């Protein structure tokens, strides 16, 4: 399974690095999308994008690199792609899962759980987990709010694939 | 200055946010941007009196219907929105009205029925059906387009008038 990293910044100041294991062995198409978006190798991707919705107690959501407002993003396969499978569940903090607009509408937006969110099981494709830097994700929560609006700009200052 | 707590409810995608953003920000964005929840404040003049509107824009998500009760308790009047091209959203109106009635323990709750998206040519809910539903509730019915602004101020101001009449008693 490949590993990718995000270097997180808060209003342009470094916070730290989060790395993720991507479950290519169970969800290869979905893992590959996130991997390629993390490297930028298709000519577009996560670098420079923000976490537009942070709700403490639930999750941190980001991945809109096209409109930068929470409505955009695109996959490496087209605007949207189908739900690969729902094998993996939202079991607790650190789970990495796809945002969507309903069935079969995966793009680039994703979320990192900060708690168990079992009512999302079967609706969002889980495809990875935080490997290192969960402390960083925990630290991001204070910049969110009940409706998710952030009080500082939380950005992916850099991202890529690790050896 | 009198404050009015308005809550905009209805099925997902009917245009609750588009209506609210038109009122607050005077523009329309043609994007899929589902709401979590948002609160807005706006001062207006209605029938010659300064009113302060506190507007809660809510998510239309059946999977979170239990989360509605808390804001139904606090809200003073409800804009109940359906889309004129979505017959399911028109049926869903009754679920919201029943929930408001049960949470607030009253048949007298200020409400306005709003049929949105009246700029679209292909209508599936006829005005006769909507008028008869509003009449059966004893509440006003207003047709709107958040896209063109048609009826938008009328919908919110009519709801304030319903609250104002309720408070007179
Ligand atoms: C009722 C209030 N509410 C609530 C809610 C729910 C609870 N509980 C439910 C579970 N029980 C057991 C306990 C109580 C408590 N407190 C609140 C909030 C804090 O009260 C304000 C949620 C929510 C989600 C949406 C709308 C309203 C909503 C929504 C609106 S778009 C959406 N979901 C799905 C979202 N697609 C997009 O962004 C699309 C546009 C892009 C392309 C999406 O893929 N993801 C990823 C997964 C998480 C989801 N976003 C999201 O943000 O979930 C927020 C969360 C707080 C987890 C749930
Ligand atoms: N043609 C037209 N489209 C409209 C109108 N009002 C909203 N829309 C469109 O319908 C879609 C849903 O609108 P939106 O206001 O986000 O709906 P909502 O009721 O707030 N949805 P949610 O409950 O998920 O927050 C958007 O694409 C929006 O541009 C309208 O009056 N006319
Ligand atoms: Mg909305």
């Amino acid at each position: 399974n490949p590993t990718v990293f995000f270097d997180i910044a808060v209003d342009g100041e470094p916070l730290g690095r989060v790395s993720f294991e991507l479950f290519a062995d169970k969800v290869p198409k979905t893992a590959e999308n996130f991997r390629a978006l993390s490297t930028g190798e298709k000519g577009f991707g996560y670098k420079g994008s923000c976490f537009h919705r942070i709700i403490p107690g639930f999750m941190c959501q980001g991945g809109d690199f096209t409109r930068h407002n929470g409505t955009g993003g695109k996959s490496i396969y087209g605007e949207k792609f189908e739900d690969e499978n729902f094998i993996l569940k939202h079991t607790g903090p650190g789970i990495l899962s796809m945002a969507n607009a309903g069935p079969n509408t995966n793009g680039s937006q994703f979320f990192i759980c900060t708690a168990k969110t079992e009512w999302l099981d079967g609706k969002h494709v889980v495809f990875g987990k935080v490997k290192e830097g969960m402390n960083i994700v925990e630290a991001m929560e204070r910049f969110g709010s009940r409706n998710g609006k952030t009080s500082k700009k939380i950005t992916i200052a850099d991202c890529g694939q690790l050896e | 200055m009198t404050e009015y707590k308005l809550v905009v409810v209805g099925a997902g995608g009917v245009g609750k946010s588009a209506l609210t953003i038109q009122l607050i920000q005077n523009h329309f964005v043609d994007e899929y941007d589902p709401t979590i929840e948002d609160s807005y404040r706006k001062q207006v003049v209605i029938d010659g009196e300064t009113c302060l509107l506190d507007i809660l824009d809510t998510a239309g998500r059946e999977e979170y219907s239990a989360m509605r009760d808390q804001y139904m308790r606090t809200g003073e009047g409800f804009l109940c929105v359906f889309a004129i091209n979505n017959s399911k959203s028109f049926a869903d109106i009754n679920l919201y009205r029943e929930q408001i009635k049960r949470v607030k323990d009253s048949d007298d709750v200020p409400m306005v029925l709003v049929g949105n998206k009246c700029d679209l040519p292909t209508r599936t809910v006829d005005t006769k059906q909507a008028h008869e539903l509003a009449k059966s509730y004893g509440i006003p019915f207003i047709e709107t387009s958040a896209k063109t602004r048609q009826g938008v101020e009328d919908a919110f101001y009519t709801l304030v008038r319903e609250i104002r009449q309720y408070r007179m008693k």
